[PDB]
């Protein structure tokens, strides 16, 4: 009492009932490194100006 | 200082604009209007400077060298346009144009509140005054002249771009306003040696200093009458305004760095003037004259007390205003020889009165008659550097006395004596050199009935 399956079924993607428990870290990697602190504030104009030995603005 | 920038730029529409018959006249006019603004610079207190924005100020130093600057450019379109009579008039008002362009270089030159504004302007004013002497020049070695003087106001103003940007990441500004009183005690180390040598060998040669002095009698000959002006009032003198302004961040290391300077300086003064009693060329004469009196300015700033900048500043007003009268009536005998040898024409007070009292002015000026400004600062650079060690006083003396011997020399072997027989195309004083020869002197006369105008911010 067996049935050959049809063409294109043992390619179908199934799902299964399992009771172990889900891997929480499978590639075991370690904590990753603190990104760097983004941007924030309102643009305020440059304190006076461009600095560069003496041009005023 | 823009209420004198921006007319002095609006002297090249001015000078671009006049009629073919105008732009003497209108350019002189103007100049002169510019010359008489500039006594609003008198405007100097006792403790504060006068400073006028974060770009610009002027304290009692750079303000008689502006006075002297944009005075000196009616003088410089009066002397050199009879020269310029065979000239096309674009080229002449390419001339007037490189005139104007080098006043607009000094006066934001003196006026550097910066001192990489300094530097710029500084290493800017070559490129007017290269273009005058190497295009409207004389003889065959003005590529030379003009080769040398590129070269060496490069090669050392090279270690001075180097250190200026060593203290502007030192002590975070060049504004002179600032390093004022910021200014830290420079140690001794051999790194404070190169840096007192970066800081000081430019405005050594721009004065000249004795064994550095070899570009300027070339340079002077063969210059026109604008360059030699120039070069004589304003040019050697961006030396000492530099060295009045550098030596503040340079001490105490100055006190035994200054030595081999001020013994180069203390015998070329005596050096120089002997060749004066050995020249044959009036001009070089007069070159090397005015190599003689800056060396005193170079001693006077290397010694650092009050008496000798007092002395020091006067000294540079006084020998630019004596030695641009002195290239000028060496030019209005060149423009009737032909010729600049001092030996070709003699006796020419039989024939030139009037001129000959001008030349008697500017020779007693030149061997410092008192109590002419000439007098002020040589007596107070005698005093002082006999404070500084009283053995000085020898080779002081010893140079006024040669100073003495070839001004009189030179007045004598120009204007005394029987006249050259082969020489008849002497024409008679004009108004117009007559008029330059006076508002040279009159001046210069007028400034010891009140001499404490050009003594400095320490007056
Ligand atoms: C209510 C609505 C309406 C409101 C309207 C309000 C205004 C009404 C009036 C309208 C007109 C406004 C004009 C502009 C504002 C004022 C500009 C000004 O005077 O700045 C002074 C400016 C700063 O002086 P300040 O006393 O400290 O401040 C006064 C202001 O507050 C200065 O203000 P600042 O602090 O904000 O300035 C910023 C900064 C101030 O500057 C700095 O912080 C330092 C940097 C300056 C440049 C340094 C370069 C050095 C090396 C290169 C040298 C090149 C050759 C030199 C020039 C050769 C001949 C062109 O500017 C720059 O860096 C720009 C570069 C310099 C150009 C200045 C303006 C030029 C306009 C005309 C161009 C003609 C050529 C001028 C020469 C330019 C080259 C020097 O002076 C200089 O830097 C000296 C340079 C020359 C001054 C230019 C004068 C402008 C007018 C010229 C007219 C005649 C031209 C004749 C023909 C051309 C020559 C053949
Ligand atoms: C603020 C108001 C001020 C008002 C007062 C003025 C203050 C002084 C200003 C300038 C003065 C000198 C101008 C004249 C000499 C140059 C021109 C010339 O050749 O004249 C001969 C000529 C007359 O001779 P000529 O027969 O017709 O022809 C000449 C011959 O061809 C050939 O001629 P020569 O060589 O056979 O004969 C010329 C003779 C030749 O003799 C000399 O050169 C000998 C002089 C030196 C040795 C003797 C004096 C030594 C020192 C003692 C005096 C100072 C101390 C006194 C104080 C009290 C005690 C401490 O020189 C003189 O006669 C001039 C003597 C007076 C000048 C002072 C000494 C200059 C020497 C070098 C500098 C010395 C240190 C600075 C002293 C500064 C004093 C203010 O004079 C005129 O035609 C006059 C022209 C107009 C002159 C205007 C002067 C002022 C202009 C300033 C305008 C803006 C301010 C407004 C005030 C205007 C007031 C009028
Ligand atoms: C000599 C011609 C160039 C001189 C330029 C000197 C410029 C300057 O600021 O010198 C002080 C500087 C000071 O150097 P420094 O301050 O960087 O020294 C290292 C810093 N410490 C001491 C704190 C560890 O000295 C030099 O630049 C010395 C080298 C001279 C320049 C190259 C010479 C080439 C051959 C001639």
């Amino acid at each position: 009492g067996w049935v050959r399956p049809d063409l294109g079924e043992l390619s179908k993607v199934t799902k299964v009932k399992t009771d172990r428990p889900l891997p929480e870290n499978p590639y075991h990697s370690r904590a990753r490194p603190e990104p760097n602190p983004e941007v924030e504030g309102d643009l305020k104009p440059a304190r006076h100006g461009s600095r560069l030995f003496f041009w005023t603005m | 200082m823009l209420k004198y920038i921006i007319p002095t730029m609006m002297l090249m529409p001015l000078t671009w604009l006049s009629k073919n018959s105008m732009i003497w006249i209108n350019t002189t006019l103007h100049s002169l209007l510019i010359s008489l603004t500039s006594l609003l610079l008198l405007n100097q207190f006792g403790d504060n400077s006068l400073n006028f924005s974060l770009t610009f100020f002027s304290d009692s130093l750079s303000t008689p060298l502006l006075i002297l600057t944009m005075w000196l450019l009616p003088l410089m379109l009066m002397a050199s346009q009879h020269h310029l009579s065979k000239e096309n008039l674009a080229r002449k008002k390419l001339f007037i144009s490189m005139l104007i362009l080098l006043q607009l270089f000094l006066i934001m030159t003196f006026t550097a509140t910066e001192l990489i504004f300094f530097y710029i302007m500084f290493e800017a004013t070559l490129v007017p005054t290269l273009i005058i002497i190497t295009r409207w020049g004389n003889q065959t070695e003005r590529l030379n002249a003009g080769l040398y003087f590129l070269f060496y106001t490069l090669a050392g103003s090279l270690p001075l771009l180097v250190a200026l940007i060593y203290i502007q990441n030192t002590m975070g500004s060049l504004n002179f306003l600032i390093l004022q009183y910021w200014v830290q005690p420079m140690p001794n180390s051999w790194s404070n040696t190169f840096m007192w040598l970066a800081c000081m060998m430019a405005f050594m040669v721009k004065m000249p200093l004795y064994g550095l002095h070899l570009w300027l009698p070339k340079a002077h000959v063969e210059a026109p009458i604008a360059g030699s002006m120039v070069l004589a009032a304003i040019l050697l003198k961006l030396g000492g305004y530099g060295m009045m302004r550098i030596t503040l961040l340079l001490n105490p290391i100055t006190d035994f760095m200054a030595y081999p300077f001020i013994m180069l300086s203390l015998w070329g003064m005596i050096m120089t003037s002997s060749i004066c009693l050995r020249q044959t060329d009036l001009k070089s004469l007069i070159a090397y004259s005015s190599v003689s009196h800056m060396a005193l300015v170079i001693v006077a700033i290397l010694i650092q007390t009050p008496w000798s900048y007092m002395g020091a500043t006067a000294l540079m007003i006084a020998h630019g205003l004596t030695s641009s009268m002195l290239f000028c009536l060496a030019n209005s005998n060149y423009e009737r020889v032909h010729s600049r040898t001092m030996i070709l024409a003699r006796g020419l007070q039989t024939l030139l009165p009037l001129m000959a009292a001008w030349w008697l002015l500017a020779s007693l000026t030149n061997l410092a008659l008192p109590p002419s400004i000439n007098l002020i600062g040589e007596l107070f650079v005698v005093m002082s550097t006999f404070s500084w060690s009283n053995i000085t006083i020898i080779l002081m003396g010893l140079n006024m006395v040669i100073t003495a011997l070839y001004s009189l020399y030179m007045l004598i072997t120009t204007q005394r004596g029987k006249h050259t027989h082969h020489i008849n195309n002497i024409l008679p004083s004009f108004t117009r050199e007559n008029a330059l020869m006076s508002l040279h002197m009159l001046p210069l006369l007028l400034l010891s009935l009140n001499p404490k105008i050009i003594l400095g911010p320490l007056y």
